[PDB]
C-alpha cells in the first residue's frame, strides 16, 4: 500500500505557474500510475491527467491540453504536476491519486483508471489579492448567541477557536465567502446560556497562518 | 512452372532481396492489424539531449490469425527456384525451374521455435551463414513436427518422448557438422531481453513468454520421466518492438479461452563457441530477428534480372 | 467526450435505510466504472471500481451493479459514517478522457427543525473603520433550505449581501446558516430600520428579526 | 591499439561506430572469443561470459550506429581486450580495471601511518602517484606507504595512475583526527 504525500499549499498570482509534488513511500514506484485531479472549492471532482510511470508517458483532459504537465521522478519516488498560465478559475484542491497495475518491471501492465490511493490534497489560490491578515470584530449579545466576524483576509484558510479551545459546545464556524473584492470573510457564532453573561467570558481565537496572523477578540454585551 | 534444362544457377540465400522485402511487407501488415495502445521509438538524431517518440491511439483487441503470404516476381524480375530437396542456399543448384510466386508463407513472429512452416522433405537439416562464428544464428529443419500446444491460462504443453527423438536428432545432425567425436549439450537462453531469452510468440493476438529451460537442458553422445513437458507462460503487455528499436503497450486480454496449438517445424540456436580445448559444444535458443524466420523458407528462392 | 450525470443531486435518507444512487453515462462506458465517497474536507475514497468490485475496506454493505450506460451504487443500511457526497467516473475511452458525475448529497433525513433567528448590528470598531456589516443568523433547522431576505427600511434588498451554510451536525442533524449584510458607513446611517425576513418550512409564517440603527 | 582505464566498482562505456547512421548487426567477444552481448535485429543478447549480469548497451543510439558495451561494477578479473564485430570489421579495445583502497577505515591518528594498496590485472605494470590535501607526495607500484600522519593529511587524497599512457584518477577520503594539547 502506497502512501501519498503532497507538498504544501500554493498562492499565485493571475498568470503564474504552480509545480506541486507527491512523494510516495511504502511500495514499488513503476508499479503504480498516478492520477491528477482537482476540486474548486463547492465543486465536483475533475480528471486532469495521468502518467503511466514506467514508461514515462503522461495523458491530459482536453481543457487542459498544452498548460499541464504531468512528470515523475524514479530516484525519488516523486510524482509532479505543472500548470501554466495559471487563471482565477484554477483556483482548487489538488489531489494526487494512484494505482497499482501489475508487476509492471516484467510487462505486465492492465492500465487500470480508477484510483486507489490519495494524498491529502494542495490548496492553490490564485488571485491577484495580496497576503493580508483579518479584521475581527465581535457580533455581541434561555439562550444568547454571540460570535466574532472575521472579515477581509488573503488566502484561505483561518482558523477559528472559543476560549482557547475550552468552549466547544453549540460553536458553528462558518466557511468563508469570497467578497466582491477578492478577500474572505466568515462568521463564528456560539450559544450559550443567557445568564452566563456577566459571570463568563467568551474570548474568540483567531488563526490566519498565511499572514503569521494570530488574534483574541473580547465579546462582551453593552 | 517451367523446369530449366542444363541451366546450373548459383544461390546465396544469406544475401537475398526476397528476405528484405518480405520484411518489410509482413512489418506492414503487423501496424494495420495489430496497434498498440502507446507506441514508443527513440529519437536521438540531435547531438545533445534525447528524444523519445510517443504514439498514442485506439488499441482494439483483434483476434490475430496469419493468413499464407506468398512472395510474387515485382516488375523486371523472375523467381528461380532451387528444387533440390536437400539444398543449404549456396553454392550451384543443377535442378532448377522458374515460378510465379513462392508457396504460401505464414507470417509468423516468434523467437526460439519456427512454427507452422515447411519441414525438411528428407532427413532434419542445420543451416547458417557462417557455422564458424559463434555469433550467427543457426536454422534447424526438422523432417517431422513436434506439436506445441498454449492455453492463456499460462502454460504449453510438448510431448517428452518426441521433443527427445527430435533433440537426438538436431544433435546427431550438429556433431556431424562440428566433429564426430563431440559432446553435444543444450542450454537454456544465455540472457538478452525477454522476448529472446523465452520462448515467444503471439497467440489469439496476445504476447506469450514462455519459459523454454526444459526444452534445452540435455546432454548427448557423453556416457551413455514426465509424460508431457510443461513450460510456464506469461502474456505480456509491455513489449520490446521487433519491427525496430522500440516498445509497445496493447491492452489486458479480453477473452477467457485463448488456446493455439501450433507445429514446431524448426529451430534457431546459437552455439556457444570460444576458445577450449573441450570437446564438447553448447547450443542454446536464439532467434530475435525475424529474417532468421523469413530466411527458413526462402533459402531455396532467388530473383534475378529478366 | 462521455458526460457523466448523476441523480438526485440530493438524497436524504432516514438512518438504518437503504439509499440508490444513480450514474448515467452520455454513451457506453462497459463496465470500467468507479464510485468514490467524500468528507467535507477529505480526499475522496474509492469503494467500488469495474461497475461491482468492492474495494479492500470496503463494507458489505456498499454494492455496485449496471454495465453500458446506466450504473447504481446501492447501501443497504445506512451508518452515521456513510452519509457524504458519492461521485461516480467514467475510465472507458482510448486515449483517456476520464470524466466524473457531478456528485450525489447524501444527507440524514429528520423531522421539521424551524430555526431560532438571531440578528447582530456592526460593532463600533467597524463603523470605526467605515463600513457596515449586519449578520443575521438560523440556528439548527431542518430541512437545509431557507429563504432569507433583507429590508432597509421595508425595502427589499438584493445584490448586497452574502449567505454560508454549515455542515450537517453530527449529533442532530441540522444545519445552520450565516446571511450578511454589507453597507458603507454613509449609506449605513441613511437607513432606520434594518430586518431579516426568513422563510422555513418548520415556521407557519415568515419570522422578521429587525433592529433600529442606533 | 586502444587501451580504456577502468575503475574497480565502476562504470565504463566501450564504444563501436558502425561507418553508416543505421541499425545494424554487431556483437561484442572478448579475447577467448566467448559472447559477451550483442544483437539479433532490434533485441538484445548477451552471451555466457562473466559479465553477463553487468553488461548492457544502450538501444537508443543503434539507429545512429553506435553500440557501446556498458560495464556496470567493474571487476579487476574484467580485465581483457574486447573485440567489435560489425559490418566485417573489427573494433579493438584493452580495458584494464585497476583498484586503490585505504588499509583501514578507521579514523587515524595523527604520526600514524598510511598505507595505499593497488589491485591491479595480471600483466600490467602501473606507477601510481598521490597527493593529499596539504601536498603531501608519495610514489610506488603496488603499495604506497606514508610513514607518519600530520592533522593536515586530513581529506580527499587524489591517486593517479600511469598505464600504456593513459591515467585515471582516485579519490579517497582519510580523517586524521585533532586533539587538544
Ligand atoms: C543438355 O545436356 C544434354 C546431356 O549432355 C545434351 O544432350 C543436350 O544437348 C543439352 N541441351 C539440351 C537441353 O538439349
Ligand atoms: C528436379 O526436381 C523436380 C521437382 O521440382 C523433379 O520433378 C525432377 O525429378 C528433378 N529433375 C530431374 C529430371 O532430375
Ligand atoms: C552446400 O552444398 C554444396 C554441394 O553442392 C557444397 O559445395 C557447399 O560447400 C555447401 N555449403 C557449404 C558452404 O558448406
Ligand atoms: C528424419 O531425419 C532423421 C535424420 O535427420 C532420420 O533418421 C529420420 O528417419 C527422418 N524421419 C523421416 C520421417 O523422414
Ligand atoms: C566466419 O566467422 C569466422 C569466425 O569469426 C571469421 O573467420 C569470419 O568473420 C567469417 N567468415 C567469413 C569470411 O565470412
Ligand atoms: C496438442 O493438441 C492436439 C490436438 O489439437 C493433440 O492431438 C495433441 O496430443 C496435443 N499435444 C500435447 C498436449 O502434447
Ligand atoms: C529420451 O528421452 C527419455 C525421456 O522420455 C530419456 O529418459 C532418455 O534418456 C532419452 N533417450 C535417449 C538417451 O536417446
Ligand atoms: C525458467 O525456469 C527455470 C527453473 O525451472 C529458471 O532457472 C529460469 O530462470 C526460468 N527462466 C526465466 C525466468 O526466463
Ligand atoms: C536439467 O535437466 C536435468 C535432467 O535432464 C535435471 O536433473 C536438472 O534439474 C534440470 N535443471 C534445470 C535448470 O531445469
Ligand atoms: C499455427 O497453426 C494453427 C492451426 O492453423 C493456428 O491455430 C495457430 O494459431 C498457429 N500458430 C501461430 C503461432 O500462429
Ligand atoms: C501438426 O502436424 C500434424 C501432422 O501432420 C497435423 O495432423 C496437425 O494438424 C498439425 N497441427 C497444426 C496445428 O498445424
Ligand atoms: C569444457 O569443460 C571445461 C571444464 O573442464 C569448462 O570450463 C568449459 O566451459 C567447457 N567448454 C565447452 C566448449 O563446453
Amino acid at each position: 500500500e502506497v502512501q501519498l504525500v503532497e507538498s504544501g499549499a500554493e498562492v499565485k498570482k493571475p498568470g503564474s505557474s504552480v509545480k506541486v509534488s507527491c512523494k510516495a513511500s511504502g511500495d514499488t514506484f513503476i508499479r503504480y500510475s498516478f492520477t491528477w485531479v482537482r476540486q474548486a472549492p463547492g465543486q465536483g471532482l475533475e480528471w486532469m491527467g495521468r502518467i503511466i510511470t514506467i514508461l514515462d508517458v503522461a495523458h491530459y483532459a482536453p481543457h487542459l491540453q498544452g498548460r499541464v504537465t504531468i512528470t515523475a521522478d524514479k530516484s525519488t519516488s516523486t510524482v509532479y504536476l505543472e500548470l501554466r498560465n495559471l487563471r482565477s478559475d484554477d483556483t482548487a484542491v489538488y489531489f494526487c491519486a494512484g494505482v497499482y497495475e501489475g508487476e509492471a518491471d516484467e510487462g505486465e501492465y492492465d492500465n487500470n483508471g480508477f484510483l486507489k490511493h490519495w494524498g491529502q490534497g494542495t490548496l492553490v489560490t490564485v488571485s491577484s489579492a495580496s497576503t493580508k491578515g483579518p479584521s475581527v470584530f465581535p457580533l455581541a449579545p434561555g439562550t444568547a448567541a454571540l460570535g466574532c466576524l472575521v472579515k477581509d483576509y488573503f488566502p484561505e484558510p483561518v482558523t477559528v477557536s472559543w476560549n482557547s479551545g475550552a468552549l466547544t459546545s453549540g460553536v458553528h464556524t462558518f466557511p468563508a465567502v469570497l467578497q466582491s473584492s477578492g478577500l474572505y470573510s466568515l462568521s463564528s457564532v456560539v450559544t450559550v446560556p443567557s445568564s452566563s453573561l456577566g459571570t463568563q467570558t467568551y474570548i474568540c481565537n483567531v488563526n490566519h497562518k498565511p499572514s503569521n496572523t494570530k488574534v483574541d477578540k473580547k465579546v462582551e454585551p453593552k | 512452372e517451367v523446369v530449366l534444362v542444363n541451366v546450373t544457377e548459383n544461390f546465396n540465400w544469406c544475401k537475398n532481396d526476397m528476405v528484405e522485402q518480405m520484411h518489410e511487407d509482413i512489418i506492414s501488415l503487423w501496424d494495420q492489424s495489430l496497434k498498440p495502445c502507446v507506441k514508443l521509438t527513440p529519437l536521438c538524431v540531435g547531438a545533445g539531449s534525447c528524444n523519445t517518440s510517443v504514439i498514442t491511439q485506439a488499441c482494439p483487441k483483434v483476434s490475430f490469425e496469419p493468413i499464407p503470404i506468398h512472395y510474387c516476381a515485382p516488375a523486371g524480375f523472375a523467381i528461380l527456384k532451387c528444387n533440390n530437396k536437400t539444398f543449404n542456399g549456396t553454392g550451384p543448384c543443377t535442378n532448377v525451374s522458374t515460378v510465379q510466386c513462392t508457396h504460401g508463407i505464414r507470417p509468423v513472429v516468434s523467437s526460439q521455435l519456427l512454427l507452422n512452416g515447411s519441414l525438411a522433405e528428407e532427413e532434419v537439416v542445420i543451416r547458417s551463414c557462417n557455422f564458424t562464428d559463434n555469433a550467427k544464428t543457426i536454422i534447424v529443419q526438422l523432417n517431422t513436427s513436434v506439436e506445441i500446444n498454449c492455453t492463456g491460462a499460462g502454460h504449453c504443453n510438448i510431448a517428452r518422448a518426441k521433443w527427445n527423438n527430435t533433440l537426438k536428432q538436431i544433435a546427431s545432425k550438429l556433431r556431424e557438422q562440428f566433429g564426430n567425436n563431440k559432446t553435444i549439450i543444450f542450454k537454456q537462453s544465455s540472457g538478452g531481453d525477454p522476448e529472446i531469452v523465452t520462448h515467444w510468440f503471439n497467440c489469439g493476438g496476445e504476447f506469450f513468454y514462455c519459459n523454454s529451460t526444459q526444452l534445452f537442458n540435455s546432454t548427448w553422445f557423453n556416457s551413455t520421466g514426465s509424460d508431457t513437458i510443461t513450460l510456464p507462460c506469461r502474456i505480456k503487455q509491455i513489449i520490446n518492438m521487433w519491427q525496430k528499436v522500440g516498445k509497445m503497450m496493447y491492452a489486458p486480454p479480453i477473452s477467457g479461452q485463448i488456446r493455439c496449438s501450433s507445429n514446431i517445424t524448426g529451430l534457431l540456436l546459437t552455439r556457444d563457441g570460444g576458445n577450449s580445448n573441450n570437446e564438447s559444444e553448447i547450443f542454446r535458443p536464439g532467434g530475435g530477428d525475424m529474417r532468421d524466420n523469413w530466411r527458413s523458407e526462402l533459402y531455396k528462392y532467388k530473383v534475378v534480372k529478366i | 467526450d462521455i458526460v457523466m450525470t448523476q441523480s438526485p443531486a440530493t438524497l436524504s435518507v432516514s438512518p438504518g435505510e437503504r439509499a440508490t444512487l444513480s450514474c448515467r453515462a452520455s454513451e457506453s462506458v462497459s463496465s470500467d466504472l468507479a464510485w468514490y465517497q467524500q468528507k467535507p474536507g477529505q480526499a475522496p475514497r474509492l469503494l467500488i471500481y469495474g461497475a461491482s468490485t468492492r474495494a479492500t475496506g470496503v463494507p458489505a454493505r456498499f454494492s455496485g451493479s449496471g454495465s453500458g450506460a446506466e450504473f447504481t451504487l446501492t447501501i443497504s443500511s445506512l451508518q452515521s459514517e456513510d452519509f457524504a457526497v458519492y461521485y461516480c467516473q467514467q475510465y472507458n475511452n482510448w486515449p483517456p478522457r476520464y470524466t466524473f458525475g457531478q456528485g450525489t448529497r447524501l444527507e440524514i433525513k429528520r423531522t421539521v427543525a424551524a430555526p431560532s433567528v438571531f440578528i447582530f448590528p456592526p460593532s463600533d470598531e467597524q463603523l470605526k473603520s467605515g463600513t457596515a456589516s449586519v449578520v443575521c443568523l438560523l440556528n439548527n433547522f431542518y430541512p437545509r433550505e431557507a429563504k432569507v431576505q433583507w429590508k432597509v427600511d421595508n425595502a427589499l434588498q438584493s445584490g448586497n449581501s452574502q449567505e454560508s451554510v454549515t455542515e450537517q451536525d453530527s449529533k442532530d442533524s441540522t444545519y445552520s446558516l450565516s446571511s450578511t449584510l454589507t453597507l458603507s458607513k454613509a449609506d449605513y446611517e441613511k437607513h432606520k430600520v434594518y430586518a431579516c425576513e426568513v422563510t422555513h418550512q418548520g415556521l407557519s409564517s415568515p419570522v422578521t428579526k429587525s433592529f433600529n440603527r442606533g | 591499439k586502444k587501451v580504456v582505464l577502468g575503475k574497480k566498482g565502476d562504470t565504463v562505456e566501450l564504444t563501436c561506430t558502425a561507418s553508416q547512421k543505421k541499425s545494424i548487426q554487431f556483437h561484442w567477444k572478448n579475447s577467448n572469443q566467448i559472447k559477451i552481448l550483442g544483437n539479433q535485429g532490434s533485441f538484445l543478447t548477451k552471451g555466457p561470459s562473466k559479465l553477463n549480469d553487468r553488461a548492457d548497451s544502450r538501444r537508443s543510439l543503434w539507429d545512429q550506429g553506435n553500440f557501446p558495451l556498458i560495464i556496470k561494477n567493474l571487476k579487476i578479473e574484467d580485465s581483457d581486450t574486447y573485440i567489435c564485430e560489425v559490418e566485417d570489421q573489427k573494433e579493438e579495445v584493452q580495458l584494464l580495471v585497476f583498484g586503490l583502497t585505504a588499509n583501514s577505515d578507521t579514523h587515524l591518528l595523527q604520526g600514524q601511518s598510511l598505507t595505499l594498496t593497488l589491485e591491479s590485472p595480471p600483466g600490467s605494470s602501473p606507477s601510481v602517484q598521490c597527493r593529499s590535501p596539504r601536498g603531501k607526495n608519495i610514489q610506488g607500484g603496488k603499495t604506497l606507504s606514508v610513514s607518519q600522519l600530520e592533522l593536515q593529511d586530513s581529506g580527499t587524497w587524489t591517486c593517479t595512475v600511469l598505464q600504456n599512457q593513459k591515467k585515471v584518477e582516485f579519490k579517497i577520503d582519510i580523517v586524521v583526527l585533532a586533539f587538544q594539547k
